[PDB]
């Protein structure tokens, strides 16, 4: 024998075949999860937990596929999730349709592949140029028009009948945490939820919720005006980096040990009553000793804080971190706290921090969720994250582009036109890039049950004479135009889905030969 | 296609998958068919480690008993969370998700489309809430009736148990939430009441304790045991050996020192011990008569015990961080954690303080009490398996009276609002509603469901579902045309009809809420799932 | 509509068959027949030396031309055997040359 | 959550049988399936087509192009693959030729509904598409046909068929090839001024005897047969005896006894001395009365025992065994004459004429030599094929039957006729079929627009076998039809084929008309039960 | 009680064997299903020995595949015996036997005892058959025309 | 016929799982499984009781 190698080597056209075949497999699955009429997927992790959605990026990210070619498609819906967050199931269908569509040769014509790329190259500009004329710019300070937008994608979810809604909790929740060019991120949205309750009486609310109660009983519930100061340090006794290693010779001194450890924390506690806060945050634990002369002089005791929670703290209510308790001022103290208060539920203690609204940092909120059990929280959650990424492409690039099918539809008329015009040896990988376009409105209807030789055909002759915001009706199954139809979708998210699907179907063509197992 | 994805995987969909939804709810639902009612079933559960639990919640039978179906387990993680909130509707979500899913499977065979079913579901439910508010009758609680609390508490407790043990845990649940109501109308639950285990006589002596009990005693002999006038002290500092931060030690030149640093020891206990003393010199008066007690949350050396015996001090140690908040709420006074700072007023007050030793174990009672703000249920029982009964037997009851006083409305029970929503959804027209077309017959779907939780009820008691609801439908027909308004219940006993309000029997308000929309939720979330595969790493 | 559990993927060709194209199979032909050439490469000429075979039935055969030298081994590989028909092809015609 | 329901119809049936069904798989993935196979093929196809081996599980070596004999040695476990390898076998077994069409032709049709498949067309309506498009295909190839003979007796004519067929197998040899059978065909046709009424021919009156060691341009056609056997008694008179008559006997030469099991029963000594020349004299009675009327030569298929042996080497009489029956009858229709399983004497009507028969080593083993000269022999002849390796002529023994097999398709109907080849019919029919589309308006126009891309594998394959580019010399054909001189455009396989046209006429490379139709009828079908079996039924093993 | 009489036997009594009739001709109903009428699918027979058999009737699909199901055994035997005499309704009597139970399953989960339901079986078929004489249409064959006997073969 | 369906859709739980119910003798079953523990206290009752 030699080496790491060999076993079965795949070679020739069948190792570039068993790449297609691969791929094109990873599509089928969730080629039922695209359309508004879209069906469920369970998934059974080796957790022992349950996965229950339609969403294309959180199916193929817990199925396990072990193939060469098939994990690069699954690394694809991470590429919509990370970078946009809406759109993760087109490209996986799109880039799937591509690499069959694009390249049934090399079992034909025999056409290398990098002929093939260098015409994929130009059907991406192009294509580019295509969805920029059929993007319609619309006004990013309209409240009616932000409604109609984030709707799109929960047209697809099942928090449709909810949308009226959602859309209020989407654009609260955005708008919020927009920064005045208007850049905002998820890492200060809370995806905290609530089981049980009615999902009409959830709603967003300014400030953290915390699940602990108050530590002492005579400490207040109620607070008209709550100061919240954040200490990192706890308000144990520190022990130190080095041992202290006291060597007691009278019997005196072993007492004013035990004495001093009482009066040093009384030290820190009476620095904190300078600024008279009336709810005192701790990142670490608390000593039973430390709450007492803090009760006193009216400050609130809780329990220990993760990190992540007490960044989104400083945000509501102004406050600044402060670790060192000597160096603590006035000024760091947060102040406009509307309401402190603690409602009872049988799971656990909740805690609200209300903000009292009124250019600086900006402001945190969370998202309270009422679902009907534990797993429904869990798919509105990923109904929220996708409903309130629409928001933020639109503020950053003011463009609409058009949906239902329409944008795929328009850029394959447009290459079959330019198709006969180029000719040259380039001519059929390119005019090969408008077939697999239309497969993604195909699929809706598919889904709506029509027929697809008969709608597609007069799609593509109306879509010229007509309009080009022309597209297939998700619920109806018909031919009606966007205008009237009433949804859009940004053109940041159809972007992503011609880039990346186009970008990922060029590596896999470039495969030679597959060998597996060769060491780690 | 998953087999070129995986070398070995499993997935099941289309009519494979539909079966699966179908068929695993039904399985899950004829295990729990038998549990619903008073009448229902007892089942006792049994692990291999040899415990017992013996209830008839369906929580329990979810939570001991492992799931290998993963249909199930969405049912199972949405009927826990029911009875957590609500502390009510296990077995209630798991009769409708059930039987949801196979009345809307039929016309599934009949190629009608699961979205336009599921779409119904959510038009029918939203017509449930808007009939909701003129179901719902207006409770005023300035009127502070008793037996308005009895009726409703006899709900689950004629469930779980038979009339033996419901007559007697009646009054206590009562006599329970009569102190949760204050002019704040603040309910508070899990400080108001509590569930002690302890086997003691006869599970039928369970009774009512108007102050805290605690599972701790005098360890030492001298420790009076009862104490007529009691003050009662909160202290969360302990006394005992500490940590000693890395333990430094002591260093002796000669043998006299040895001895000399041994007492410092002592010296740090009886600095405490002084004040105590100090403020034992205030309540002085009446010494005979009254006396004084110390409860700590934390273990007290035994070194320091012998101090509190020569001047008749009961020392309660190891006590629970929960019943330090409620020493407050008991005996009147605060909580002191730091003993340097002492005052008559924080001190506690107490008519009776009695300790009952049974066994090893200890256990200190406490009662009459000027204006108490919190009481106790001590819970007897006859064996392990009999005090986790009567547990869950008194814990589901205490958020279904609480519920009450929560909201103004209360909720006829007896099946009055699922025939109710029958007649309502059959007969009401189309053109209101925002469903057309096939989403018409997904609506009849749902009402149907709901005619069988009044059925499982019947088919406990052994009379026929269906000929005992004829008489019920026939008396709704006659009962608008008389203007007379009156809910048709269904009673067990006589296999007849009968009136919820006249007989008493009631359902919280927030327990049917939540049910209908938890349960619409699982059930759409199921018929929309063509496809069940497994993949991982491990 | 399917039968139970999962079904595999069924294989064209019976399981255990080995089947190679491509210009790599050509090679892995010429190569069998090269490798039988280097045996009868010493033996070509009248200074050429004998070879000594043993079967499996531990029968001692010595025999200086490439004809029998191919009959007492038993050739597996198919390209392999071409190098035997035309030394038996040219035994029985002519039988002089059937190494060369 | 850990396991699954296993659904319930695992009880059902077993866990032996597999399902394939509709949106259970299968559609354009069993399509794919074939692929492998059909890629096999592909390369096979052409003068320029690769041989493949083939080791069976018994260890004998078929090295051949030919599909359907490849298919036949190869065990396959995909059921929906038999369907186009018993579609193979039928082209094999009735018309003999076309085998590689079938296969190749049909795997396209499979391939080209991958496109109607995905855009939603139902396989109802693609069914109705192949069989309407398959009857305008029949119509349209009379009109082409240029070919017309109404000769198929002299041996120039045979160059435009048998030729052609042998120009694809074992291309490195044309005319020495051809030569074997065109003179073999002449052999076995009487000689007449005209025959009518379509004369009787089989595929037995040509044989092919293969025998290792030499040159194929050293082969040669016999008027007889050669076969294997060792001559017993004497050495042949060579021409001495000019013609000799044959006598051919299908039971043993020896004193007839019972098919019961008899003994010998004496009952004295005196029956004993008259024992010994009792069973001398009996056969010597028989065998005598042969001797008087001449016959030289006896023919007994069963073992001929000593005592009959022992009479017929003094008179010079040639014995010889043929063991198997079905080559009895072919020395028979040699010489002309009638198996008598009787012994009694030889009629003079019912005995042939031989004109030599001599003992020779072609290749070192002595055969007998059935050569007959001057004589009339009536539907027989032989091939003796020379090559330096077994598996090498085995394939050339193939192509020779499939050299036969076009007489046989030819002589049986009305004609052959002709079409021309090297992909010269292939696109004709493109045109044909595309316009046929436009005329009909309909859903069917989409299977009707691939069923005449299927046809372009034929040509590109002589292109691709040839190391050309399919994107260049392909295109530049249509446009050479433009527009008789246009219908005469094929592919050209050379060094010379840069421009990309050929005259046909030149190097006179035609197809049977007959076996297009029967090729396209097959081929049709094959992949029409692919696309029409909704669900798949296997079994455990 | 059965397992005291021998430790190998097993038994489903009462729904534990009724949710088994259902389910069974449930089964193997969707599977004949599919063959019912000119549009219905065809099905490949394989077998070990790698015979194809292509057919849409019952009578060979339920004679070349063994059923383990006892419940779908009796469906089998009854296709079987429909095709002696008739030489035709194997498709059909599989698809009425496992609508029957899914029918009488809705009412027995309602409370209703399967004695009765059987009642409403045999009551409801002797209608059947006395509206069977007053729908059929008599013929006369005496004239021996084609037309009509190329309709009905065709059907 | 040669097995049975092995009472289908009992994947439910797991199949140390079992379930015994009052229908089916086994309410007798385990009045019977009493008698087994409740003569061995028998003979052991009273002052001639057997240890
Ligand atoms: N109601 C609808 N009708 C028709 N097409 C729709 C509808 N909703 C979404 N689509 C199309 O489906 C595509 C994906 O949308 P969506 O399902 O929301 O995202 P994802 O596929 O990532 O879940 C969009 O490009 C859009 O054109
Ligand atoms: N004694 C009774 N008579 C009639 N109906 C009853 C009686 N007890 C309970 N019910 C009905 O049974 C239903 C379920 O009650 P319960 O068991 O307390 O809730 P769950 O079934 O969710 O645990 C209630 O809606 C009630 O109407
Ligand atoms: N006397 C000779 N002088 C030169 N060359 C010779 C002589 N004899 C044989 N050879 C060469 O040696 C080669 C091998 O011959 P040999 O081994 O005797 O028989 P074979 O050719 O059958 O192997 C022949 O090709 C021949 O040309
Ligand atoms: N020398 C040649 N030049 C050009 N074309 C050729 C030559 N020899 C054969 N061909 C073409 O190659 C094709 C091979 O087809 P073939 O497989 O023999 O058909 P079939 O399967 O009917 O026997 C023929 O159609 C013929 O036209
Ligand atoms: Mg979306
Ligand atoms: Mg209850
Ligand atoms: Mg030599
Ligand atoms: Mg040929
Ligand atoms: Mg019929």
């Amino acid at each position: 024998v030699f080496m790491n190698a060999s076993q079965e080597r795949t070679t020739g056209r069948q190792a570039q075949i068993s790449n297609i075949t691969a791929a094109k497999a990873v599509a089928d699955v969730i080629r039922t999860c695209l359309g508004p009429k879209a069906m469920l997927k369970m998934l059974l992790d080796p957790m022992g937990g349950l996965v229950l959605t339609n969403d294309g990026h959180a199916i193929l990210r817990e199925i396990d596929v072990a193939h060469p070619a098939a994990k690069s498609m699954l690394e694809l819906s991470r590429t919509q999730d990370e970078e946009v967050g809406d759109g993760t199931t087109t490209v996986i269908i799109l880039a799937g349709e591509i690499l069959a569509q694009c390249a049934p040769y090399l079992i034909e014509k025999n056409i290398h592949p990098v002929i093939i790329i260098q015409a994929l190259k130009k059907a991406l500009t192009d294509a580019l140029e295509v969805i920029k004329q059929v993007s319609k710019p619309v006004d990013v300070e309209n409240d009616a028009a932000m409604k109609k937008l984030i709707q799109a994608s929960i047209g697809t979810k099942y928090v449709i009948h909810w949308s009226e809604k959602m859309c209020e909790l989407a654009l609260d929740a955005v708008k919020t945490v927009r920064k005045d060019f208007e850049i905002d991120i998820k890492r200060y949205v809370r995806v905290e939820k609530i089981p049980g309750g009615d999902v009409l009486d959830s709603r967003v609310l300014k400030g953290v919720l915390l699940n602990k109660d108050v530590v002492h009983p005579k400490m207040s519930r109620h607070i008209e005006n709550p100061r919240v100061v954040l200490l990192d340090c706890p308000l144990e006794y520190k022990k130190g980096e080095s041992q202290t290693n006291i060597e007691i010779e009278k019997e005196e001194d072993w007492n004013r040990i035990l004495q001093i450890e009482e009066e040093q924390v009384q030290l820190m506690c009476e620095q904190i009553l300078a600024v008279r806060p009336t709810l005192v945050i701790t990142e670490k634990g608390v000593s039973d000793l430390a709450q007492h002369y803090l009760l006193k002089g009216g400050c609130s005791v809780l329990r220990r804080v993760k990190k992540s929670d007490n960044n989104r703290i400083a945000r509501v209510t102004g406050a600044t971190i402060v670790n060192r308790v000597e160096d603590l001022k006035e000024s760091d103290v947060g102040t406009n706290c509307g309401l402190f208060k603690v409602e009872m539920i049988g799971d656990e203690y909740f805690s609200f921090l209300d903000n009292c609204k009124e250019s600086g940092l900006q402001k945190a909120c969370t998202i309270m969720l009422r679902g009907g059990s534990k797993d429904i929280l869990n798919e509105i959650d990923r109904n929220l994250q996708d409903a309130m990424a629409v928001a933020r492409n639109v503020m950053l690039s003011p463009s609409l582009s058009p949906g239902g099918g329409a944008t795929e539809m328009a850029v394959s008329v447009k290459l079959a036109e330019k198709a006969k015009q180029l000719e040259g040896i380039q001519q059929w990988p390119y005019q090969a890039v408008a077939d697999a376009m239309e497969c993604i409105p195909r699929t809706l209807i598919q889904n709506a049950g029509g027929d697809p030789i008969r709608l597609l055909s007069q799609l593509r002759a109306k879509h010229a004479q007509g309009n080009f915001t022309t597209g297939i009706d998700g619920d109806k199954g018909k031919i009606v135009d966007m205008v009237s139809y009433g949804i859009w979708e940004p053109e940041v998210i159809k972007q992503q889905s011609v880039k990346t699907a186009i970008e990922s179907a060029c590596l896999l063509l470039r495969v030679d030969d597959i060998v597996s197992g060769v060491r780690k | 296609s998953l087999q070129l994805l995986n070398p070995k995987a499993e997935s099941l969909r289309r009519d494979a998958a539909l079966k699966v939804n179908v068929t695993s709810a039904e399985g899950l639902q004829s295990v729990l068919e038998t549990n619903l009612g008073p009448k229902g079933t007892l089942k006792m559960l049994v692990d291999g480690a040899g415990n017992i639990k013996l209830t008839k919640d369906g929580k329990v039978l979810l939570t001991e008993m492992q799931i290998q179906s993963p249909t199930a387990v969405l049912i199972a993680r949405a009927a826990a969370a029911q009875d957590e909130i609500t502390g009510d509707g296990t077995t209630t979500v798991v009769c409708l998700v059930g039987e949801l899913l196979r009345q809307a499977h039929r016309f599934i065979q009949e190629g009608v489309h699961p979205r336009i079913i599921t779409d119904g579901f959510e038009i029918a439910r939203k017509e449930s809430m808007k009939f909701l508010d003129e179901f719902k009758i207006s409770k005023t609680n300035l009127s502070n009736d008793r037996e308005f609390l009895l009726q409703v508490a006899r709900s689950s407790l004629l469930t779980k148990v038979d009339a033996d043990l419901t007559e007697v845990l009646t009054p206590i649940v009562t006599d329970a939430v009569l102190s949760v109501y204050d002019a704040q109308a603040d309910n508070l639950d899990l400080h108001m009441v509590e569930i002690m285990q302890m086997q003691h006589l006869s599970p039928k002596d369970t009774t009512f304790i108007k102050g805290l009990v605690l599972d701790h005693g005098g360890r030492h002999p001298d420790m009076p045991t009862r104490v007529k006038n009691a003050y009662v002290l909160i202290l969360n500092v302990s006394l005992e050996y500490e940590k000693t931060e890395v333990n430094s030690g002591f260093f002796y030149s000669s043998a006299d020192q040895r001895d000399k640093l041994a007492a410092s020891e002592r010296k740090f206990v009886d600095a405490k011990l002084k004040k105590i003393i100090d403020l034992k010199n205030e309540v002085c008066g009446m010494d005979p008569d009254k006396g004084f007690v110390i409860i700590n949350q934390k273990g007290i050396d035994p070194m320091s015990l012998d101090v509190f015996a020569k001047h008749n001090i009961l020392a309660l140690r190891r006590a629970k961080r929960r019943n330090m908040e409620r020493l407050q709420l008991v005996t009147g006074g605060e909580a002191q954690n730091s003993v340097e700072d002492l005052s008559p007023q924080i001190l506690g007050f107490s008519g009776l303080v009695y300790q009952e030793t049974i066994g090893e174990e200890k256990f200190t009672y406490v009662t009459e009490n000027t204006d108490p703000k919190s009481c106790t249920i001590l819970i007897k029982g006859s064996t392990h398996y009999a005090l986790a009964q009567t547990k869950d037997a008194v814990r589901d009851g205490l958020r279904a009276v609480a519920n009450v006083l929560k909201d103004k409305n209360i909720i006829p029970g007896a099946g009055a609002f699922y025939i109710a929503l029958s007649r309502y959804l059959r007969s009401a027209n189309m053109n209101k509603l925002g469903a057309k077309g096939k989403t018409k017959t997904g609506i009849e779907a749902f009402a149907e469901a709901l005619l069988v939780i009044p059925k499982t009820l019947v088919k406990n008691s052994g009379f026929d579902p269906l000929d005992v609801l004829a008489m019920v439908e026939d008396e709704l027909d006659d009962a608008q045309d008389s203007d007379e308004t009156r809910y048709v219940g269904v009673d067990l006993n006589i296999g007849d009809s009968c009136d919820p309000t006249i007989e008493g029997i009631w359902d919280s308000y927030r327990v049917l809420r939540n049910a209908i929309t938890g349960a619409t939720g699982i059930a759409s979330n199921l018929l929309l799932c063509d496809e069940l595969l497994r993949a991982g790493r491990s | 509509m399917n039968f139970g559990s999962q079904t595999p993927t069924i294989v064209v060709l019976k399981e255990g068959t080995d089947a190679s194209q491509g210009k790599g199979q050509i090679i892995s032909n010429i190569n069998a027949c090269v490798a039988v050439q280097e045996a009868l490469k010493p033996t070509l000429g009248p200074l050429g030396s004998d070879i000594l075979i043993v079967t499996s039935n531990q029968k001692t055969t010595i025999s200086n031309d490439g004809a029998t030298i191919l009959k007492l081994l038993d050739v597996v590989h198919p390209a392999a055997k071409t190098l035997v028909d035309i030394s038996r092809a040219q035994d029985a015609e002519v039988g002089d040359g059937t190494t060369s | 959550s850990l396991r699954l329901p296993q659904n319930p119809n695992a009880g059902l049936f077993k866990q032996g049988y597999n399902s394939y069904s509709n949106a259970d798989g299968q559609i354009i993935k069993s399509i794919a399936a074939i692929r492998e196979l059909h890629q096999m093929c592909l390369t096979s196809m052409g003068p320029c087509g690769r041989n493949k081996i083939i080791v069976n599980h018994l260890g004998k070596i078929i090295i051949t192009n030919d599909a359907a004999t490849m298919l036949r040695e190869l065990d396959i476990v995909h059921p929906a693959v038999k369907v186009l390898v018993m579609a193979t076998e039928q082209q094999k077994i009735d018309m003999g030729d076309g085998t590689n069409l079938v296969m190749i032709l049909a795997g396209e049709l499979l391939n080209v509904s991958e496109k109607l498949i995905s855009m939603g067309l139902s396989a109802v309506e693609i069914i109705q598409g192949y069989n309407m498009a398959r009857k305008f295909t029949l119509k349209e190839l009379d009109e082409m046909v240029v070919g017309e003979i109404t000769d198929k007796n002299d041996k120039n004519e045979l160059l435009k068929m048998i030729k052609p067929v042998i120009s694809s197998k074992k291309y490195g040899s044309e005319d020495i090839l051809s030569e074997l059978v065109s003179e073999a065909v002449s052999h076995v046709l009487p000689v007449a001024q005209q025959a009518g009424e379509i004369p009787y021919f089989n595929v037995d009156s040509i044989r092919v005897v293969k025998i290792m060691g030499g040159s194929l341009s050293n082969s040669t056609v016999i008027k007889g047969m050669v076969f294997n056997r060792e001559p017993e008694g004497h050495v042949k008179s060579l021409s001495e005896d000019k013609k000799h008559k044959v006598a051919v006997f299908t039971c043993p030469l020896d004193i007839a006894n019972t098919e019961t099991k008899g003994t010998v029963l004496l009952h004295n000594a005196q029956e004993m001395l008259d024992f010994s020349k009792g069973e001398e004299k009996q056969i010597d009675a028989m065998m005598k009365e042969i001797a008087d009327m001449g016959v030289e030569c006896i023919v007994a298929g069963a073992g001929v025992g000593e005592l009959a042996l022992h009479y017929l080497n003094r008179y010079g009489i040639l014995v010889l065994k043929v063991p198997s029956k079905f080559e009895l009858r072919r020395l028979c229709r040699v010489c002309g004459a009638t198996p008598l399983p009787r012994l009694g004497a030889p009629t003079p009507e019912e005995l042939g004429l031989v004109e030599t028969v001599k003992t020779m080593e072609i290749g070192g083993d002595r055969v007998t030599v059935f050569k007959q000269e001057q004589g009339e022999i009536s539907r027989t002849s032989t091939i003796i094929l020379r090559g330096a390796t077994q598996n090498n002529l085995d394939d050339i023994e193939r192509a020779i039957d499939d050299g036969v097999a076009a007489v046989k398709g030819l002589m049986k109907p009305s004609g052959g006729k002709l079409l021309p080849g090297a992909g010269a019919t292939e696109i004709e029919l493109i045109s044909r079929i595309t316009k046929y589309g436009e005329r009909t308006p309909g859903l069917l126009q989409l299977a009707i627009k691939q069923f005449a891309v299927a046809f372009e594998v034929v040509p590109r394959t002589l292109a691709e076998t040839a190391g050309l580019d399919v994107n260049e010399v392909l295109p530049n054909l249509y446009a050479a039809h433009n527009v008789t001189d246009h219908l005469y455009k094929g592919v050209d396989i050379d060094g010379e084929s840069d421009e990309g046209v050929k005259d046909i006429r030149e190097e006179n490379i035609y197809d049977m008309l007959a076996t297009k139709k029967f090729a396209i009828n097959v081929a049709t079908e094959a992949a029409t039960t692919v696309l029409s079996i909704d669900q798949i039924i296997m079994a455990k093993k």
